[PDB]
């Protein structure tokens, strides 16, 4: 979905957009590593199936694959994904707007 | 001759001397150093630091604030001494400015460097500088407005210098919301500018945006074991007594008795006193109880036993708080309960801030105390967001102690070089120079502005300088785009007070490090 | 002249060295061109795609490259 | 695999005699079903050792050119003329070019 | 190098290049006015630049071939 | 990179190392089991002397520093 | 507008980027300690005190990283445990890819200032998306609240 | 990433990388040091140095020549090095003129660092620099005057 916003956005704001996407995927390509599945065919496949509609595909490590995973009973709290996505975008926030070290 | 190039030695070990070069080559160094290092941090786009102590705490620090930067440095050049102080007594009169005014130092110094290396006598540059500060002086003066008797005005102004004074700091993220937080929080305190009256608790976890004026105030003590955890229409009570195993003052009394019967009436004679003093307490007809020391066991199933809250260990601090925003009179003595004011406020209960439990006050009668929660993601970012916070809320109280406003964004010193010019053009001699460079050294300070945005700083300045002469006195830095803009209309202003505080402060650093001639270093120790 | 030890840098000389050897001329272009390709090949590297893989693409992409310049070129008297 | 049993005390001769005998029949086995051609054409013969060289080449980093190299090398290799020695084939390293610009002069 | 955008100009310079065929047109370091490097007479040799690919290629591919040190 | 004061191993190494730590552990007392099993003679370096086939004893006197090691001897 | 600002420093790019590479570093660490088929790290501090542990928290506060960036990010992690409680392993990777995403950003060109904007316009836009999906849930019901306690402890 | 400020080092020991800020502040300061040195022995009225040698002979020398002086001192900063050497070029050259050149070369590396500090890229300095000499060549060979005909 932060693909598709930045495509609607123009100038460089497109381009940090996409880098916000991209570093978003991360999360799916760990979860398919450290499970023996291959990470770039996982994802891909986790990437069209959420673009055909599949809003609740996911990795499914029962069944070494991708499936719906609310037959897997696999569920979190919303204040968990909203909490991380705020707090990590604040630090990088924080973090960005440093340019000098001093040592006390 | 001199001390040290003499064919006797007349020093102890470790002990040298700076001749005239020597010393004014060191100073210099060392000022434009300061200056070099605590400029970057300047204006809207500034950037901040890191101070990684390198102590056995090793603390990390992230901080815009130029006073903050320049105390937690090991400095040994005497120089940079001298501006490190003179940012922390900024820091200690106002609480904007610091990186102005050292930047502004450091840049007189640069060309007092110059002039010196021009053959002018020092002097000359210090009696054109003092010229030229009159001269700024009484341009912004002039220059000031004031809004004060006007509420709706002077309100607006108050919003716009919060917001110019958050512009730099990292609360800029919700400069909106922060600026309608510290200026809510200073138009509390009802005049009075006791800065110790609003309290911040910093709490980690949640976004920056999460943190909120409380309406009423917040406590981080806890309750008795049997007492209610919230009452409705309380009738408070701050006290200072004991009421910890409470001895008679007489301090050579002791008790001497041929029998354990007797020891055992006298301490049963202890606890009817206690409770003799509990009764007392609760004559006046309370809810809450509030003391500042610590509360004993017998105590406190005393007040449970009566249904009264006692909170217990809330310092001068607290007490001092709770008597201003309840109305409450801080009282140690209970024999005439007429004679004490009780605070009142709608509600008293216990709120989950985090994983934390605090005393919440609700529907105050005065509310002339305030707490404001912090919320963020990091330590670090806590405590910058509290110091950004705190430079706000001490501009704010400057305000409103005099309501004299200057435009900001660089239209002061603008205004204040184009009088010290016109000073300089109609004087003779080579204090007209000196007075060029203070000049030259107050259009510095908007082009670091414009540098630390990655703007055309020569053009903008040239602009502004050309806008000045013409007439134009509001024109300043319009920073959203990089323009020249009217700041009037673009709602920057400042505190009349800063501004002089940073010229006068600067000028007195600069003419005090000139001065000297030779640097004499005792021996270490 | 520079006074490297690390072994990889010591490479990178070597493929400066053999670029001034073979041409004389782009003796910075090449060294430019590793390392943005080796930039891109970490972050290959860290979604799982083994270097192998890695190795074999940047032939793949090099032979057309090579022969979009054949197509492109001109010729001079 | 033998070190199980050799943690459970048993004699080092009965593995030694298990490796022996396992060694040969997997020698004799390696002999019977290994596949040759009676035919001694030279396109076959000159096929096959191509496709030995592009085996054996296809782990090493000119495997991107191990049909470029195993021509080469098949062409020095028969020309060569009766005892294959390798002091008569010379290998002159020279810095610079692409691994493709490598040549074998006749 | 030449103080412009990097991600700006290379990005138009790329649509240029798309959109009429022409695959002379490069970054005008000079600031002569023109992205033609045709008229400014900006030459290269091709055997440079095929060396150039080529010889980074196969030291890209031999670096991310190794995979263990060993130094003392 | 990680600049953190300390080493690190990490993945065959680290489960590896575990594994020689109770290995060793076990061959210590491997020795001492059934009725064919033979008692050991533990000194203390001070002269101390203890003799004993019981697993724990043998495993509390020695002192030992891989944790995994620490795992088998609380176990 | 022609040669622009002369970015005379370029300091400020050097300690932008050791930032961003220890963020990255504190991430890959603690990259493989994620999910239901992730493993647990082992921690011995300066005494002999031993921890297995999977919480990302405890790892990244047990273990001394020296860095401000990896302090921060220790500080990020502890706030995340204060907040929700789980999750502290992936707000963790997420800050780590995010910096590792800026520093091709930077290297384009951009200011690290319309970085953090353009972040802070994705955070919102993603918020949105995240609620969208979400699903309201009472706690009558049982089987939620059993699926979403065995979902957090099929890590450990 | 920097060559030394990254978390790998690359380098021997004792090799060290300066660079924008430091390369050019070493580069000023050791330009500027020099020019300050030579000067005050230009024009009728400049002064006589003293050259101690530190070596066995300890060698006494006393001299106006900005040449020797710049020949016989210790010089580790590279750019003061790139000065000595163009002293001494112009000594070769020509006899006279040897300080007058290193004063202006310090006085020009001066006018770059405050343009550098203007935030101007060195290659327009650069440019601008190479037109003002040919303009300043120009003009000083228009004034010259020629009497190699009358005795
Ligand atoms: N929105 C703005 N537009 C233009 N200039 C601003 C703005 N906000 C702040 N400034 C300028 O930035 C300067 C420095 O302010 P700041 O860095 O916040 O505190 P300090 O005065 O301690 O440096 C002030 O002199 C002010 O004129
Ligand atoms: N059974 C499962 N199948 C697929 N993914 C899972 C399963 N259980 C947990 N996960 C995922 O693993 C991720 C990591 O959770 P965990 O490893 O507990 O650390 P943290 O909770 O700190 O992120 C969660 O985001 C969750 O979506
Ligand atoms: N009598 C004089 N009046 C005015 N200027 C002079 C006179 N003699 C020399 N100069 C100037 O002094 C400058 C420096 O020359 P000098 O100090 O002799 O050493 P150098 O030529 O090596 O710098 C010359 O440029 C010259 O123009
Ligand atoms: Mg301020
Ligand atoms: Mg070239
Ligand atoms: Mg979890
Ligand atoms: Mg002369």
């Amino acid at each position: 979905r932060l693909t598709e916003y930045s495509r609607t956005l123009s100038g460089m704001e497109s381009y940090c957009v996409r880098a916000f996407a991209d570093a978003m995927e991360v999360i799916p390509s760990t979860l398919a590593e450290n499970a023996g599945l291959n990470p770039i065919s996982t994802v891909t496949e986790l990437r069209n199936r959420h673009a055909q509609g599949e809003k609740t595909a996911g990795i499914n490590v029962r069944k070494g694959g991708i499936s719906n995973i609310l037959e897997e009973l696999v569920v979190q709290p919303l204040l968990v994904s909203v909490s991380a996505l705020t707090l990590a975008t604040e630090t990088v926030r924080s973090i960005l707007k440093i340019d000098d070290v001093v040592n006390t | 001759a001199s001390l040290s190039l003499a064919p006797v030695n007349i020093f102890k070990a470790g002990a040298d001397e700076e001749r005239a070069e020597t010393a004014r080559l060191t100073s210099f160094i060392g000022a434009i150093a300061i200056g070099d290092l605590v400029k970057s941090t300047l204006g809207p786009k500034g950037m901040d630091k890191i101070l990684l102590s390198s102590g056995r705490d090793a603390s990390l620090m992230v901080t815009n604030d130029g006073a903050t930067i320049l105390k937690n440095i090991g400095v040994d050049n005497p120089a940079a001494k001298v501006l490190v102080d003179m940012s922390r007594v900024q820091d200690d009169e106002v609480g904007d400015g610091t990186t102005s005014v050292t930047v502004l130092a450091a840049e007189l110094l640069r060309e007092a460097e110059s002039l010196i290396a021009k053959k002018i006598h020092p002097q000359t540059i210090i009696a054109g500088w003092r010229e030229a500060t009159k001269a700024a002086r009484e341009a912004l003066l002039s220059s000031a407005v004031d809004h004060g008797s006007d509420e709706v005005k002077f309100r607006q102004d108050l919003m716009n210098i919060a917001g110019t004074t958050l512009s730099s700091k990292l609360l800029t993220h919700h400069k909106d919301h922060f600026t309608k937080l510290a200026v809510e929080a200073v138009l509390r305190l009802k005049g009075s500018g006791n800065l110790e009256a609003i309290h911040i608790i910093k709490k980690l976890g949640g976004s920056l945006a999460d943190s909120y004026l409380d309406e009423g105030f917040l406590l981080d003590k806890k309750i008795g074991v049997n007492q209610p955890k919230r009452i409705e229409n309380a009738k408070i009570l701050i006290a200072n007594t004991g009421m910890d195993t409470d001895k008679i003052k007489i301090f050579g009394s002791r008790v001497r008795v041929d029998s354990t019967a007797k020891v055992a009436e006298i301490e049963h004679a202890e606890k009817e006193k206690m409770k003799e003093k509990v009764e007392r307490i609760l004559k006046h007809g309370i809810n809450c109880f509030i003391n500042r020391q610590l509360i004993y066991n017998y105590p406190e199933q005393l007040f449970g036993a009566a249904g009264v809250m006692a909170i217990e260990h809330a310092d001068f601090a607290g007490v001092e708080r709770l008597a201003l925003v309840t109305g409450g009179e801080i009282a140690s003595t209970f024999d005439h309960p007429e004679l004490v004011k009780l605070g009142s406020c709608k509600l008293i209960e216990e709120v989950m801030i985090g994983e934390d439990k605090l005393i919440h006050f609700s529907g105050v009668a005065l509310g002339e105390a305030c707490t404001i929660v912090l919320r963020g993601a990091t330590q670090q970012i806590l405590d910058e967001a509290e110091r950004s916070l705190h430079d706000a809320l001490c501009v704010l109280a400057q305000t409103v102690k005099d309501s004299r406003t200057v435009y900001g964004g660089g239209c002061s010193e603008m205004l204040m070089a184009h009088a010290v010019t016109q000073l300089a053009n109609r004087t003779p001699g080579k204090e007209a120079v000196a007075m060029e460079s203070y000049a030259k050294a107050l259009r510095m300070l908007p082009t670091i502005i414009a540098d630390n945005a990655g703007y055309d700083s020569a053009d903008l300045v040239a602009q502004l300088r050309a806008a000045h002469s013409e007439g134009n006195t509001t024109a300043g830095l319009d920073m959203r785009e990089g323009t020249i803009g009217d700041m009037a209309i673009l709602g920057i202003t400042e505190s009349f007070q800063v501004k002089r505080q940073v010229l006068l402060s600067a000028a007195e650093a600069a003419e005090v490090i000139l001065r000297v001639d030779n640097i004499i270093k005792a021996a270490p120790r | 002249m520079m006074d490297v030890d690390h072994q990889i840098a010591k490479l990178m000389v070597e493929l400066s060295k053999s670029q001034d050897d073979e041409i004389g001329d782009g003796t910075t272009g090449v060294v430019v061109l590793a390392g943005a390709l080796l930039e891109e090949a970490e972050q290959l590297l860290d979604r799982g795609i083994h270097p192998i893989r890695i190795a074999d693409g940047y032939e793949q992409a090099a032979r057309v490259a090579i022969e979009h310049l054949d197509k492109i070129s001109d010729s001079v008297l | 695999q033998v070190k199980p049993y050799v943690e459970e005390g048993l004699h080092p001769q009965i593995i030694i005699r298990a490796f022996r005998t396992a060694t040969q029949l997997a020698v004799n086995k390696i002999k019977e079903i290994a596949v040759t051609v009676k035919k001694a054409d030279k396109v076959e013969q000159r096929k096959l050792l191509e496709k030995c060289a592009m085996t054996a080449l296809s782990s090493k980093l000119i495997s991107q050119q191990k049909a470029f190299f195993a021509k080469m090398v098949v062409d020095a290799v028969m020309m060569l003329d009766d005892l294959l020695q390798l002091k008569m084939i010379g290998i002159k390293k020279v810095q610079g070019g692409a691994l493709e610009d490598s040549q074998l002069v006749a | 190098n030449s103080g412009m955008n990097p991600i700006q100009t290379m990005t138009e310079v790329r649509a240029r290049q798309v959109k009429e065929m022409n695959p002379a047109l490069g970054i005008d370091c000079l600031h002569k006015g023109t992205n033609d490097m045709k008229q400014q007479h900006v030459i290269e040799t091709l055997i440079g630049k095929k060396q150039q690919i080529s010889l980074a290629t196969q030291m890209v591919r031999m670096i991310l071939k190794i995979d263990d040190i060993r130094k003392p | 990179p990680l600049s953190v004061f300390g080493d690190r191993s990490t993945g065959e190494t680290i489960r590896s190392q575990n594994v020689m730590a109770a290995a060793s552990i076990a061959n210590i007392v491997k020795s001492s089991l059934g009725p064919v099993g033979l008692d050991k003679m533990l000194v203390d370096d001070i002269g101390d002397v203890t003799i004993t086939n019981d697993g724990a004893t043998i495993l509390k006197l020695l002192e030992v520093e891989h944790p995994a090691a620490k795992v088998l001897c609380e176990l | 507008r022609g040669k622009g600002a002369y970015q005379d420093r370029d300091k400020p790019a050097q300690i932008r980027f050791s930032n961003i590479s220890a963020a990255k570093a504190v991430a890959d660490a603690i990259r493989t300690s994620l999910g239901p088929k992730g493993m647990d790290k082992m921690i011995q501090d300066g005494k002999g005190d031993v921890t297995i542990t999977n919480d990302g928290a405890t790892i990244l506060k047990q273990m001394q990283v020296l860095h401000p960036a990896a302090r921060m990010l220790v500080e990020l992690s502890k706030a995340q445990d204060i907040e929700a409680g789980d999750g502290t392993t992936s707000v963790v990777i997420i800050a780590g890819s995010l910096l590792d995403s800026c520093t091709k950003l930077l290297q384009k060109g951009i200011h690290p200032t319309i970085i953090s904007e353009s972040f802070q316009k994705a955070l919102e836009k993603g918020i949105e998306i995240l609620t969208d999906m979400s699903r309201p849930v009472e706690l009558s019901d049982r089987e939620t609240l059993l699926n979403s306690a065995t979902t957090s402890l099929n890590s450990k």
